C-alpha cells in the first residue's frame, strides 16, 4: 500500500543520510548550546569545566 | 544570545585569580629575619624600625 512505500522511501534516506545528520546535530549544538557534550558526567563528580 | 553570556566562563575565573592574588598580598607575612630569642637577649630595642 502507500503507507508501506511512504515508510520505505523515508527509512531509506533517513538511513543513507545517519551520520551526516549526526554530525551537522554536533556542530549545531557545539556552536549554540555548549562546547562540553558530555551527555554522561552529569553526576558522576562536580569538576570545573570551563568554556572559552 | 548576546556578547557578555560567552565571556561569563573567562570574567570568573579573572576575578577569582585576582581575588587569590589580593589575600595572598594582604595576609601573605612579610620578610623579616629569623632571630633565637637568646640572638638578641637585650638587644630588642635594636631591631625595632629606629635609625638611631
Amino acid at each position: 500500500n502507500r503507507l508501506e512505500s511512504i515508510l520505505s522511501r523515508f527509512d531509506a534516506d533517513w538511513t543513507a543520510s545517519d551520520e551526516a545528520r549526526r554530525e551537522a546535530k554536533n556542530d549545531l549544538f557545539f556552536s549554540r548550546v555548549s562546547q562540553w557534550d558530555d551527555w554522561l558526567s552529569q553526576y558522576t563528580t562536580l569538576q570545573y569545566r570551563g568554556q572559552f | 544570545e548576546g556578547v557578555v553570556r560567552l565571556t561569563k566562563d573567562g570574567q570568573r575565573l579573572r576575578n577569582m585569580i585576582m581575588s587569590f592574588n589580593a589575600d595572598i598580598v594582604a595576609r601573605t607575612p612579610k620578610k623579616k629575619p629569623f632571630f633565637w630569642p637568646e640572638q638578641i637577649a637585650g638587644f630588642e630595642h635594636m631591631y625595632d624600625g629606629n635609625d638611631d
